[PDB]
């Protein structure tokens, strides 16, 4: 049957309405595969016919038009609109030739200009049925012109005699005539699609009067209210992006010109510094100052009580005050869209009461937009960085990545999925511009999406992801100092959520090498970071014995994991960050099962006995298993790493003639703590040597096999930094066993045969790391 | 496999070979009568070069047999087709396809 | 960097370009002042051909985004700045001078009191349930300027409405947030202080985290709460230490009490801390100087509640631990003052002492 | 067993108390210092009692035989009564803050808290066992807290519904086999009418408040509507009316209801059949908690969608099930959306399918890709 008999057959009408509907569900949040099936089986001319079809009934005309976007455009319309809140202006030739007022000083129609904010583009793919059998599938493609001017056109059909207060609606109503065309040329309009004269067009048929009985004038329900607020919303935007890129026009002009008496007055100096010795040579300097202050200096005369801090000629000076008046004039500070939207809004709000609370928010938005326009410029502003013209296409590439990372937030996360944001952060690491321009990824809120994400799998299943993300948040912290504090608000969460990279590492990165970060540390959060030690200090992991394991009361493994991160967090830069030091022996002390099973207190054993464990039940393979690991290095890593972590915690030698009792009451802490002799026990405790000769095998023992020499080597630290050697007696006895075999062992390992193992290199690094230091040390 | 029913006569002489870009408008449907895909609808003639397996190996054989302006109708039986899989939520599984295809020109 | 560094001439293009535009910004954007709070709210009140004004239904949207149930309240910048809005259309010698100036600040807070602020304030403040977030910086100004001078129609409107509603969840906001508001916290003086000393202002480095951020928050909170009673509105503060109609009751006076006792304990320990000391550092010295502001904020925030002769708030102090904390002030106090006797450049700060005390 | 349980409790319907004086006339007079009163668990209908099997147990009715279950109200632990009055009497205890403790007549037994050191206290919730005691815990006090009326009328109206639906389980299962063939189904008459009348009184109870109300008391009635959902379930209603319904769905239809239970009372299986399910319905429309319960009995529902009985209030459930919970869309799997799809083609066009189809894709603004492709792939290509 015919489709617009069903205008009076309704119950087939709401049938296939909700048909529609099911289609843009499935279609829904970017799934593309499935908007190719409905391409076939609702097809590209369907669509068309449908919308210029004044016949058909509203409940069917709304849905082939909202049909359309979802089969076609709003996936595309929703990654521009992401990216359309960011004002990345590259430094173009084309882009300096861009005046807030069009020469000729009254306001160039909003949307109608060269724009150079480089937005990407949106890629589409043909809808064919008879090819070949993921990779990203592409939205079906549409004529894109075609469709532009019968959106146009039909608009243009629905407006005027839309007011010739004709009863026949197109549709059943006013509402159902308008809303669906609003929504198609708002979203078109968004998407980048309509020129500069189609753009005309549609300004001059929202009002023509001040744009050159319109649209606005005419009788009007709620609904369609809303859909102008859109338009008249994105025109607003349009207007803000031209005032940042005049600004960044205007930065590039007046910092060609600013560089040139800076180069010009030091080339006066040169040549006449002297003459003038210590009455120009406190002017020289802020050629020494740092280029941010000495901008700021430079741009510090429009209050003419500060006048003396800018050097420059009046001049030049006055092309920033013209400039900023012009700016001013541009904001504000009918005729003119602030002024249309303003009495637009207003009339709308007093004649009569809006139950449509989307609505009311939308009007108040765009009526403070009209009022304000400097201070939304003052708040898009932060985002706005000039990148050079060369790294452009590597901007797409690295917007195009960001744009498919924020458009899998929307799905719920499959394998697929998981595989596109695994590809998309690897291709965000290599673009060299995530190097070279940190702040603008911080500016992006890159930090932040990523975040979100790894937010939303740990709140495990998918746990490439958390590695993938963790990995790329530990770049983020690596790569300058202002990341590393941004992301040090999340600690909180990037620690109390704790396989090779884990979240734990983001938080570590986060204080490596940074006194303000690392003394910023608030108390609790050691707490926490002792937590899940205290959580780990008595138990065994059930995620570890899911295959034959010992079984052993107490886990090292997720131990050592914490303790390294609080090794970062309390030494810092080559010393001692002593601020942060009671906290931590303190809070150790206060759960004292966390210094290990031995060690205690009641029930405490031998340290010597502590590791003897492990030097016999470890290197026997009898009690592991019948590979991922193997025990008792992990567990010689636990006893490293508190030890470590104690004397990283101590105080300095200066400090201790400061008479600190709290750092020598922390002594004595340490003191009673272990013995001061059992180090030479451990010191002494001798490990394998390798392959040498042996039939020239590789008997050499696997490192993960054999004893920590790193755990001695952080026994020496904690010796040489609390107990500290103070007569010839102890050196010598620490040489006879301690140090002294051990380097035979290391020159024996010396013959070009047997260097090259990995266990002569790891004895080399320990000898010259704390055991050479410290002969040193003691030598007079 | 394919067939060619000539519902109007081309030209004879000519035929697509390797390495040659061959157009069409390809109005599709299933063995019950319903439709799939449609060029003609979509405006836009069809580009393909026979010899890297653009589309199913059905296809290709039967605008192989083809001349040029030459109206026919191929049945791509299942396995010539896309087969026991089918283009999900297109093809239902295990259908035998027939294509209303045009060989328009040859470049 | 004292060795050398570069002249803005050796910067290519792209780096000169952002840092000129994050200069001028805050030298020039920023600097700039903009009235346009007054026209905004000009205009939005005519309502010229029953049907509320447009002022009205904006004001009637926004408590509607309150009364609506939501756990925690979202960031709604539209509110966050309309807010701020009509604070400013609220803020801007003979006696009649004094007294015109009286009747503009009267129908300037009266044209938002009839629209609903009043109700609007008040549900926000309950919505924001106890959580320190800028809703509250902005909802507690607005309610400060509808206040400000005591319009005793405004107290009657927020009594009214906080009673005949029975909420029973607006005071427990209130006790949340002044429970969470800070205090000068010695500690972190000590701790960042120290690490300034160091002072790693290396290659673009930022000397600047100032201990005690939200002093405004506290000093506005509490000035919200003065400004609940001025006036001396006896019912006010009767309803105050007891609500009598909700399904449980809140002394908010004794929770003052407590911030206050709080505070006492933070400047007795800065005493002793700085006591060896003799000069203390800028940084220190308005450490000390805000300090005192929140001090004068709260002290006149409990001579209001009692200004008036409220005598049930009388005895509730008369039973509170009010006594120590001055108790604590009497050794707090002489002592600092002949120490900053002893600092001439120290007069200023004396002075705030003694206004203080 | 009776606990000092918290956290939760603090807002349920069994933590319900109903003192009673041992006087049938001015029983509402002002409580007075040790009245011989008499405390009654509105929700179960139990008395507090002290019997020898465990010293402390909520005793049913009918052995509170004023010695087990008569108590009084003492300020202070002190060796001492005074005879009721026919007055309103002056006040002596007051709500919120006086407090008092609970004394025992039969044998002085003071109620303190037990306090043990079992798992139960670490494993589970803290809930010290309460136990009666000679002298106990020198602080064992309480503060009287009254309820709101909708409370109170929503625990009296648990008590009843609950005894009766567990009557009417009975008699099913009573006569689970038995074919009755000719004569009676068995001894107890189904309380059907009693049930139907319930039934439709309690989904007056749960109606959602008019649209066109104001905004400013339709959200007050949400919630109340919402917080006396929230006390049914934590009662077990929702449980009630699951086991009704799995007690009637295994009769195929009306004729076999009879076959088991007589004609009279098959009259009316379809009519109490339909009001379980928009019952359960209501107590789960909106209230996310309920809707999140069927979680696991999601193919319960499904296996249901194809009874011609009750059709629609099965898929309005589901519908409902569906919109107010996300995590039954990711347990959704193959057979679910195979069955809702097979409801199409039995039961014709319906557009609420349709719309349920498009509720099991997109939650909250998030796309469930699995369900999507299900669908597509299961229901457009056959074209039928």
């Amino acid at each position: 049957m015919d489709i617009l008999e069903l205008s009076e057959r309704l119950d087939l009408q709401r049938f296939h309405s909700h048909t529609l509907r099911l289609y843009r569900a499935v279609c829904a949040l970017g799934n593309n595969r499935v908007a190719h099936a409905l391409c076939s089986h609702v097809d590209q001319a369907q669509l068309l016919h449908a919308l210029e079809d004044a016949h058909l009934p509203g409940p069917l005309r709304a849905g082939y038009y909202d049909l359309l976007i979802s089969i076609h455009l709003e996936s595309a319309c929703r990654s521009r609109r992401s990216m359309l809140s960011e004002y990345i202006v590259p430094l173009t030739p084309e882009t300096r030739a861009i005046t807030l007022f069009p020469p000729g000083r009254r306001h160039g129609l909003p949307g109608v200009g060269v724009t150079t904010s480089l937005r990407p583009p949106h890629h589409f793919s043909p809808p064919c049925f008879v090819a070949a059998l993921a990779p990203a599938r592409l939205s079906p493609a549409i004529p894109l012109e075609a469709l532009r001017d019968k959106a146009l056109r039909m608009l243009g059909e629905a407006v005027r005699d839309g007011g010739q207060h004709a009863r026949d609606p197109v549709g059943g109503s006013v509402e159902f005539q308008f809303v669906p065309v609003l929504k198609l040329v708002s979203t078109l309009l968004v998407m980048g699609i309509f020129g500069d004269e189609d753009v005309k067009q549609i300004l001059k048929m929202i009002e023509p009067e001040v744009f050159t009985e319109g649209l606005l004038q005419m009788k009007l329900p709620e609904s369609v209210k809303l859909q102008m607020c859109n338009l008249l919303e994105y025109f607003c935007d349009q207007e803000l992006q031209h005032r940042v890129e005049s600004l960044a026009a205007f930065a590039e002009r007046y910092v060609d010109k600013l560089q040139a008496n800076q180069r010009s007055r030091y080339a006066l100096l040169m040549r006449a510094f002297t003459m003038s010795a210590a009455e120009t040579a406190r002017r020289t300097r802020e050629f020494r100052s740092p280029p941010q202050e000495q901008i700021n200096m430079l741009l510090h005369f429009k209050d003419e009580a500060d006048e003396e801090d800018c050097p420059l000629p009046e001049d030049i000076r006055q092309d920033l005050q013209d400039f900023h008046q012009d700016l001013l004039a541009h904001c504000g500070i009918p005729q003119s869209l602030q002024e249309l939207v303003s009495h637009m809004v207003v009339r709308w709000a007093q004649e009569d009461y809006v139950q449509s609370p989307e609505l009311v928010r939308a009007m108040f938005s765009l009526l403070h937009r009209q009022y304000d326009g400097l201070g939304e410029l003052l708040r898009a502003l932060p985002r706005a960085y000039t990148i050079s013209p060369s790294s452009v296409e590597d901007t797409m590439s690295l917007l195009e990545c960001l744009g498919q990372i924020r458009s899998l937030l929307i799905v719920q996360m499959g394998p697929q999925e998981e595989n596109l944001m695994i590809q998309s952060i690897g291709n965000i690491m290599n673009n060299k511009v995530f190097y070279q321009h940190p702040n603008l990824m911080r500016a992006l809120g890159m930090h932040e999406t990523v975040m979100e994400v790894m937010v939303n799998v740990l709140g495990i299943r998918f746990p490439k992801m958390v590695t993938s993300c963790c990995r790329f948040l530990c770049y983020f912290c690596r790569i300058s100092r202002q990341n590393q504090r941004s992301m040090f608000d999340h600690l909180s969460y990037l620690l109390e959520n704790s396989q090779g990279s884990t979240p734990l590492d983001v938080a570590a990165a986060s204080v490596i090498d940074n006194n303000e970060l690392a003394l910023a540390l608030q108390e609790q959060d050691l707490e926490k970071v002792v937590s899940y030690l205290a959580g780990c200090g008595l138990q065994s992991c059930p995620m570890l014995l899911a295959k034959g394991y010992p079984d052993i009361g107490w886990n090292p493994c997720g131990g050592e994991r914490y303790l390294d991160f609080l090794r970062f967090a309390v030494f810092v830069n080559g010393e001692s960050v002593e601020e942060n030091a009671n906290v931590v022996v303190r809070l150790l002390i206060r759960k004292p099962e966390c210094f290990g099973p031995a060690l205690r207190g009641e029930g405490g054993s031998g340290l010597l006995a502590a590791i003897e464990e492990a030097i016999r039940i470890s290197e026997d393979p009898a009690r592991d298993g019948p590979n991922r690991v193997h025990l008792g290095h992990a567990i010689m890593s636990f006893y490293a790493a508190l030890i470590d972590l104690l004397g990283r915690c101590a105080p300095e030698m200066h400090l201790i003639q400061a008479g600190k009792g709290e750092a020598l009451r922390i002594r004595a802490i340490l003191r009673s703590l272990v013995p001061l002799d059992d180090l030479v026990g451990i010191i002494s405790l001798p490990l394998q040597i390798p392959t040498l000769g042996k039939d020239g095998a590789l008997v050499q023992p696997k490192m993960s096999a054999s004893f920590v020499p790193d755990h001695k080597a952080s026994m020496v630290l904690f010796l040489d930094r609390v107990y500290g050697i103070e007569n010839q007696d102890f050196l010598l006895h620490v040489l006879d066993v301690g140090f002294l075999p051990d380097m035979r062992a290391a020159a024996s390992l010396d013959t070009a045969t047997f260097s090259t193992t990995e266990m002569a290199l790891a004895l080399n690094r320990y000898l010259c790391l704390a055991v050479l230091p410290l002969i040193t040390k003691c030598a007079p | 496999g394919v067939e060619i029913e000539t519902i109007s006569p081309g030209d004879g002489r000519t035929f697509p070979k390797k390495g040659q870009t061959c157009v069409v408008h390809y109005t599709g449907m299933l063995q019950n009568g319903k439709k799939f895909d449609s060029s003609r609808d979509r405006n836009k003639p069809f580009k393909f070069r026979i010899g890297k397996q653009e589309v199913i190996k059905g296809f290709e054989e039967g605008a192989a047999q083809m001349s040029l302006g030459q109206r026919a109708k191929l049945t791509c039986t299942p396995d010539v087709a896309y087969g026991a899989t089918g283009h999900p939520g297109v093809i239902p599984p295990n259908a035998t396809l027939i294509f209303d295809v045009e060989l328009l020109n040859l470049e | 960097a004292c060795f050398r560094m570069t002249p803005l001439y050796n910067l290519p293009t792209h780096r000169a370009c952002n840092m000129f535009l994050e200069s001028y910004k805050a030298a020039w954007i920023l600097t700039e002042d903009h009235s346009f709070e007054d026209r905004m709210i000009d205009d939005l009140s005519k309502a010229g051909e029953k049907k509320p004004d447009p002022l009205h239904q904006l004001v009637l949207h926004f408590s509607r985004t309150a009364l609506t149930e939501k756990s925690k309240l979202d960031e709604d910048y539209l509110y966050m700045a309309y807010a701020d809005i009509m604070a400013k259309s609220c803020h801007l010698v003979s006696f009649e001078e004094k007294e015109m100036e009286k009747q503009r600040l009267l129908y300037q807070q009266s044209r938002l009191h009839t629209r609903g602020a009043a109700e609007m304030v008040l549900q926000m403040i309950s919505a924001c349930k106890g959580e320190t977030g800028a809703m509250v910086s902005s909802t507690l100004k607005l309610g400060i300027s509808i206040l400000n001078g005591g319009n005793a129609e405004v107290q009657q409107k927020m009594l009214d409405y906080l009673k005949d509603k029975k909420e029973v969840g607006f005071f427990q906001s209130i006790q949340a947030l002044m429970q969470t508001c800070s205090v000068l916290d010695l500690n972190a003086f000590e701790r960042q202080n120290k690490a300034e000393g160091l002072g790693m202002v290396n290659e673009d480095g930022t000397v600047i985290e100032k201990v005690m951020a939200d002093d405004e928050f506290t000093q506005d909170l509490f000035r919200f709460l003065q400004l609940l009673c001025e006036g001396h509105n006896n019912d006010f503060q009767n309803y105050l230490r007891t609500q009598t109609g909700n399904t449980t009751t809140i002394n908010i006076i004794i929770c003052t009490v407590d911030y206050l006792l709080r505070l006492q304990e933070s400047i007795s320990d800065f005493y002793w801390y700085y006591s060896g000391k003799d000069v203390i550092e800028e940084q220190g010295k308005r450490n000390f100087s805000k300090a005192m502001s929140v001090a004068k904020q709260v002290f006149n925030s409990l001579t209001e509640y009692i200004q008036g002769p409220c005598t049930g708030n009388q005895q509730s102090l008369a039973h509170s631990r009010l006594w120590d904390a001055v108790v604590g002030f009497l050794h707090v106090f002489a002592h600092m003052m002949m120490k900053l006797a002893q600092d001439s450049s120290q007069i200023e700060l004396l002075k705030e002492l003694l206004d203080l005390q | 067993l009776v606990y000092y349980e918290g956290g939760a409790v603090c807002t349920h319907a069994r933590s319900l108390w109903r003192l009673e004086p041992l006087r049938i006339s001015w029983s509402g007079s002002h409580l007075r210092w040790g009245q011989p009163l008499r405390i009654r668990h509105v929700t179960t209908g139990r008395y507090l009692a002290l019997t020898e099997d465990q010293g402390l147990v909520v005793v049913d009715a009918c052995k509170a035989h004023t010695k087990a279950t008569s108590f009084c109200f003492r300020v202070s632990k002190e060796k001492l009564p005074k005879r009721d009055v026919e007055g309103m009497g002056p006040p002596e205890i007051k709500y919120g803050e006086s407090l008092c403790f609970v004394q025992h007549v039969a044998s002085g037994l003071w109620l303190t808290y037990a306090a043990p050191d079992p798992k139960a206290l670490r494993l589970g919730v803290l809930k010290k066992k309460a136990i009666l005691h000679q002298e106990g815990h020198m602080d064992d006090a309480l503060f009287l807290t009254r309820c709101q009326q909708e409370e109170s009328q929503a625990a009296r109206m648990i008590h009843s519904t609950a005894g009766l639906y567990n009557q009417f389980i009975k008699g099913l299962d009573s006569f689970s086999g038995k074919p009755r063939g000719s004569g009676p189904p068995a001894g107890p008459a189904l309380p059907i009418e009693a049930v139907i009348l319930s039934l439709q009184d309690l989904i007056g109870y749960f109606e959602p408040p008019s649209e066109e109300l104001q905004h400013e008391e339709k959200q007050s009635k949400l919630r109340s509507l919402r917080n006396r959902q929230s006390l049914f379930q934590e009662e077990g209603m929702l449980s009630l009316v699951l086991n009704c319904i799995d007690r009637l769905n295994v009769y195929t239809t009306a004729a076999h209801f009879a076959e088991y239970a007589g004609e009279e009372a098959a009259e009316s299986w379809k009519e109490i059949v339909n009001l379980l399910y928009e019952l359960l319905a209501s107590l789960i429309r909106g209230n996310r908690a309920n809707c999140a319960l069927f979680s696991t009995n999601l193919d319960w529902v499904v296996s249901k969608l194809d009874r011609l009985e009750a059709s629609s209030g099965i898929l309005e459930v589901l519908y409902c099930v569906l919109i107010e919970s996300p995590e039954v869309l990711n347990i959704i799997q193959e057979n679910h959306i195979k069955s809702i799809i097979s409801l199409l083609d039995k039961h014709g066009r319906n557009h609420k399918v349709l719309d349920v189809l498009c509720s099991l894709c997109v939650c909250n603004g998030v796309a469930v890709r699995s369900n999507q492709d299900l669908i597509t792939e299961n229901l457009l290509p056959g074209r039928e």
